[PDB]
This record gives structure tokens, sequence and C-alpha cells, in this order.
């Protein structure tokens, strides 16, 4: 009821009308504990536990910290564009622990948590690089039950290559019996990237919801896509047309304008 | 680039079986939907079934239901097609194809093997 959730897929305007309405909605929006990942916690409202996570474009690593501390993840692969100074003392398997993950170091010492860090200058750390997957695949666990991709990009930028890294993992390196949830940070100002998800990733799942956390900025087109129920028969067609996908994006932005105009966005 | 090599074809008596293999090399992860197609003389290329390298299968063509099975050995970069209860109508050149997306049209796959002949005698 207070939760902003729009089904990604489940008598409609033309793509030209949708694109024009979206441009107007984006113009209107534009004019309108630091370690806690509040946004990801709101996205994961229906879930309470995961065992093996693959967290991509993690930045400081607050999403990985949430999955370990609150969701009880025992094995986690953490990719981030942030490298660390060589003088920091805490390491996990020779790689420098991100500052945000220092509270979980005792779990690694007691053998209760396996963290696989992909934050080194000696590795490829940009998931949009064409050789990232080959560089890291022998270190990525192939039994993940949750995959997250939290990259921040500028508005309007095509994010297809970030989504492509997740598609590569799903099509080459997961156990279809164990993958339960895929979470992507998306930008609704990036229509090419949204349509890429509709063509590539969304047809692999039985459920998909766009969620706008209360802790996500009222002016940003940032939303999260929560995909679940990986299908046991691989579809050879999309769940919906590009026109239906554009209409969903327009509906989500209309609901966001409505929320922001009434004045409600939590941060401090 | 992806390179594909099919093997396991040949002549077989009606009612018999064959097991085709498709050894893939190159950037296999970038075209992770591996499909089997077949083309009978004078006929168009027919989609048989496809699987991701992770093991997710599409549904099978009605003409092969209950007889053919696709499988993968991801560690060996090989895809297999088990072909049982073969009949003369199954005679065709069988091809392995690698694509970015699961699609039934041959033109949606940009990498192909040279094919392996399968001949089922009456
Ligand atoms: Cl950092
Ligand atoms: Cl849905
Ligand atoms: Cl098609
Ligand atoms: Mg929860
Ligand atoms: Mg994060
Ligand atoms: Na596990
Ligand atoms: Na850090
Ligand atoms: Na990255
Ligand atoms: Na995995
Ligand atoms: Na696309
Ligand atoms: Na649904
Ligand atoms: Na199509
Ligand atoms: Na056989
Ligand atoms: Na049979
Ligand atoms: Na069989
Ligand atoms: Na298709």
């Amino acid at each position: 009821p207070h939760r902003l959730v729009v089904p990604f897929f489940k008598i409609e305007p033309s793509p030209e009308e949708s694109r024009s309405n979206i441009k107007g909605l984006l113009q209107h929006l534009r004019t309108m504990v630091s370690s806690m990942h509040y946004k990801l916690d709101e996205v994961l409202w229906e879930y309470n536990k995961f065992e093996s996570a693959v967290t991509l474009a993690e930045g400081e690593g607050s999403g990985a910290l949430l999955l370990i501390q609150k969701y009880g993840v025992k094995k986690l692969f953490l990719n981030t564009l942030a490298t660390e100074h060589s003088i920091e003392s805490e390491v996990i398997s020779g790689y420098t622990t991100p500052r945000m993950l220092l509270p979980i170091m005792p779990k690694t010492h007691r053998g209760e948590l396996e963290v696989i860090l992909n934050n080194s200058a000696s590795q490829i750390t940009d998931i949009t690089h064409r050789d990232w997957f080959s560089n890291q695949k022998n270190r990525i666990p192939n039994d993940a039950d949750i995959i997250t991709m939290d990259a921040e990009t500028t508005e309007n930028l095509d994010r297809s290559r970030l989504y492509e890294a997740v598609y590569t993992i799903i099509c080459n390196h997961i156990n279809p019996k164990t993958l339960k949830v895929v979470i992507l940070k998306v930008f609704l100002s990036d229509l090419d990237g949204m349509c890429w998800i509709n063509n590539y990733l969304a047809p692999m799942f039985g459920s998909g919801y766009l969620i706008k956390p209360i802790t996500s900025s009222a002016k940003s087109s940032e939303w999260y896509l929560c995909l679940s129920n990986l299908l046991s028969t691989l579809r050879t067609t999309q769940h919906q047309t590009q026109a239906n996908c554009l209409h969903v994006v327009q509906c989500a932005l209309q609901q966001q304008v409505q929320r922001g105009s009434y004045w409600l966005h939590h941060l401090t | 680039d992806v390179q594909l090599v099919e093997s396991g074809g040949g002549s077989v008596q009606a009612g018999g079986s064959l097991r085709l293999s498709c050894a893939a090399s190159g950037r296999t992860f970038s075209r992770p939907v591996m499909a089997w197609f077949r083309q009978a003389p004078g006929k168009e290329r027919e989609f048989v079934v496809a699987i991701t390298w992770s093991g997710i299968r599409t549904s099978y063509a009605d003409s092969v239901k209950g007889r053919f099975t696709i499988s993968v050995d991801n560690a060996k970069d090989t895809v297999y097609l088990q072909m049982n209860s073969l009949k003369p109508e199954d005679t065709a050149v069988y091809y392995c194809a690698a694509g970015a997306l699961p699609r039934t049209a041959h033109y949606e796959y940009d990498y192909w093997g040279l094919g392996t002949q399968v001949t089922v005698s009456s």
C-alpha cells in the first residue's frame, strides 16, 4: 500500500506516446548508519535468508554487508570499482577488505563466512569490460541463490552492458535449481537498457517487479528490478512487446511523480 | 568469435540411436544459447532444441518429443544431442549453433558448425 511496486510484466498507447510521456515525467522529476543499505533491504521485503551471493558493482560494499549480517549469507563474491591502499591491514585471502566489511572479519576467522573479493588492481573489476567474466569466472561461485548488480551511472546512459554481465552469469555459471533472486539497480531514464532487460533477462523469470524504495531519491529515475522464479523451460519469446515495456516504464514514472508531489522520501 | 565442431553422425538402422557432440571454443560465454538445428534435402533449417551453458533447456520440436535429448558438459564446452528411435524422416544434416538469445529462427544465430550428416535407413 505504501510500498511502490509495479509488475515489470504480467488497449495501450503507441511507443511514441509512451516515449513522449516518459520525457515529460523525467523533466517534472528533475524540476520537483552510513553502512546500512536501506534501499536493498526494502527490495528484499519478501525474503529473510540467502546462502550464496554474487554482488556486482558494489561500491563501498553496503549491499554485501546487509546480505551477510541480516540475510545470513555464508559465501559471497564481491565485485567493486573501488581499489584499496596497500597499507590497510585487514585482508581476506590476500585481498584488502573494504572498510564497510571490517565488522564481518571475525566471521571469516571462525571459518563461518567465505568472502571472495574482486576489488584488486591486479584483476579486471569493471563488469562492463568484455573480458571481466573470463578473468573472474573461476572465482565466482556457481551455486549463487542471489545475484545483485548495484551500479550507479549518470541518467540517460545505456546500462545494457551492466545487465549483460548478469545475463552472462545466469546463462553460463549458475545452478538453475538454486538461483532464487536477481536484483538490478536500474534507471528509468535509460529506455535502451530497460528494453534490453525485457529482451534478454526478463523472459528467463516467471516474476519481475520494479520497486522504488522510500529511501530512494524522489528526483532520481533510480528503481530496482527484482526478478525471481527462474523458469525451468527457456522461453524463445519475450513476456511482452517493447511497446508494453515502455508503457510499464511510463506507469512507474507516473507513480513516482505522484509520490514525490505528495512529498514523501526518507533519508534523514 | 566462437568455433563449433559437430561429430557423432553417420549411417544408422531405423530404430537405432546416435549421440551427436558439438565441441565449442572461443568466446562461448558471449553466445551462451546452444541450439541444434537440422536440414533435410530441399527443406528449410528446422529448430530441434536449445540449452544455455548453465543447463536451461527450451521445449523440444514436436517432431522429436520423447526421442531426442539435449545436454551439456560445461567444463568440456560440449553440448550433446541424444537421438533415439530414429526413423528415415530424421535423415538430415544436423548443425550446432551458438546464439546470444533463445530463438527458434536459424537467422538469430551468428555462429554455426559445418554440420554432421545423419542417414537413417528404412
Ligand atoms: Cl571504498
Ligand atoms: Cl511479474
Ligand atoms: Cl525466432
Ligand atoms: Mg527482508
Ligand atoms: Mg551496494
Ligand atoms: Na551454498
Ligand atoms: Na573501502
Ligand atoms: Na564493476
Ligand atoms: Na552463480
Ligand atoms: Na534490446
Ligand atoms: Na507476475
Ligand atoms: Na523474435
Ligand atoms: Na547412442
Ligand atoms: Na525413444
Ligand atoms: Na532419452
Ligand atoms: Na523464437
